[PDB]
């Protein structure tokens, strides 16, 4: 029923940003990069925030001050946008990541004013750890009624479902995750 | 004068180099360190120059543009100066502290704005004098038939040139800074680097930290103990405390141990001789 008005509005003109941008000579830019993520190994699409900036002021100021809430988002228009193109599997997920940022802030100008606004900064690397797989979107089996649950999205504690959509099956506690349709991403501290 | 070898090599490194070199506990990098240094050092002893009475390597007193020695002057009208300005200070008051912290902020303006935007450049005059006190360096070695100068003193005569030139807010190095740095620069080797055996400069003090006298010396002592040991040549092996009674008893200078051993070095290292403990054995 609800729905971010905000939202949904810059998810339609990112879409119409990504398939109308034609270069300084005249083919649509982002489209001929778009063709590497059919590659295995690729997952990221990088865009030029000055590129952004010359379709419309209101869509670049719009994504700088409410990026946090507004990242979920793009990502589906880049989905939509590569599985028009061409055939990849399509339990594959795509990720967005903007640079040519025109500003920089000191590390003790960053403070609890811009939590969730996008920002960019410089520093000396000290120390880094280990890779791991990190859940993203769980799959759940419910053992008492064998019903599956898809598309658990985590936060900062591992979260699942309790009680099932069967309303027979009475369980709290006999739920079993799929390893195998479950999906993972990468993760890296430093 | 009292900092390790450690402190040293760094320090060296920081002084050629003006970086600075890590890689420990996975951290591998290089830091910017170009630094100006001033250093405070101790041993006093006028038989022997700075560098033969301190502690330190001539690797290290090499890079300083200029070095000084203070000493009491055993001069009664110095001591009579001296108390009377201590008398002075005794009594120091507002009356000239206000007038000093003023000039002092002054000067601090004064630094600050000709740092910001001042920047000496050569003139043909400059150039003139900087190539002669050059010369007058070589020629001075000359007589002697050896090297009495390098392209690093002629560095510390710019950069001294250039600072005066900025002292006087000119963007012109000139005749001016020139003269007035080789005034400083002979003073500094007059003081620093004169042997006070001859008074006369050595620049081989500032370059090997010993006087040439010192290196005759041992090279003399060297070709007696290889005469000594050729005298007695019929014998492969002779005894260590024998051959220093020997030297000992011929030499006028009351040879020490370390010099006894440091020739017997020498004449290892020329192949002559292997010191097997107490025993000297001819190769
Ligand atoms: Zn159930």
């Amino acid at each position: 029923e609800v729905r971010d008005e905000v939202a949904e509005k810059c998810q339609k003109l990112f879409l119409d940003f990504l398939e109308e941008f034609q270069s300084s000579d005249g083919e649509i830019k982002y489209l001929q990069l778009a063709e590497e993520l059919i590659r295995p190994e690729r997952n990221t699409l990088v865009v030029s925030f000055v590129d952004l900036e010359q379709f419309n002021q209101q869509l670049s100021t719009t994504i700088q001050e409410e990026f946090y809430r507004v990242y979920p988002y793009l990502c589906r228009a880049l989905k939509t946008f590569v599985k028009d193109r061409k055939e990849i599997p399509l339990a594959k997920d795509f990720y967005v990541a903007f640079q040519d940022l025109p500003t920089r802030h000191k590390i003790r100008e960053l403070t609890s004013s811009r939590i969730g606004l996008l920002t960019r900064i410089s520093g000396q690397v000290v120390r880094t750890h280990p890779v791991h797989p990190e859940l993203v979107s769980g799959t759940f089996l419910c053992l008492d009624c064998q019903t599956v649950i898809r598309d658990v999205e985590q936060q900062f504690k591992y979260t699942q479902p309790n009680i099932c959509r069967n309303p027979v099956c009475a369980n709290r506690r006999r739920f079993l995750l799929d390893t195998n349709k479950s999906r993972f991403v990468d993760f890296q501290k430093v | 004068d009292k900092m390790n070898e450690s402190t040293r090599s760094v320090l060296h490194e920081v002084m050629e180099q003006q970086t600075l070199s890590i890689a420990k506990a996975g951290i591998i990098c290089q830091l910017n360190a170009r630094t100006s240094v001033l250093a405070a050092a101790n041993p006093w002893n006028p038989k022997k120059t700075t560098i033969e009475n301190i502690q330190l390597p001539h690797t290290l007193l090499s890079r300083f543009d200029l070095i000084f020695l203070l000493l009491d002057p055993q001069d009664e009208a110095y001591d009579r100066r001296l108390a009377h300005h201590l008398v002075a200070l005794y009594y120091q008051s507002e009356e000239q502290a206000e007038e000093e912290l003023l000039d002092m902020a002054v000067l601090k303006d004064y630094i600050a704005y000709a740092h910001s935007t001042i920047m000496p450049r050569l003139s043909e005059e400059a150039s003139q004098a900087l190539i002669e006190a050059y010369v007058d360096m070589r020629k001075i070695g000359s007589s002697r038939g050896m090297v009495s100068a390098y392209p690093r003193q002629l560095e510390s005569l710019i950069r001294l040139a250039e600072a005066h030139a900025k002292v006087r807010l000119s963007n012109k190095v000139e005749a001016i800074d020139v003269e007035e740095a080789k005034r400083l620069h002979r003073e500094a080797l007059k003081q620093s680097a004169t042997d006070p055996r001859t008074g006369i400069v050595d620049i081989s003090i500032l370059t090997t930290g010993m006087s040439a006298t010192s290196r005759k010396r041992k090279e003399e002592l060297a070709e007696a103990l290889k005469k000594l040991i050729l005298s007695k040549g019929k014998t492969p092996a002779l005894k260590y405390q024998q051959l220093f009674e020997d030297i000992r008893g011929q030499s006028d200078i009351a040879i020490t141990k370390d010099m006894f051993e440091e020739a017997l070095r020498a004449l290892a290292d020329d192949d002559f001789l292997t010191v097997t403990g107490k025993t000297v054995r001819l190769l």
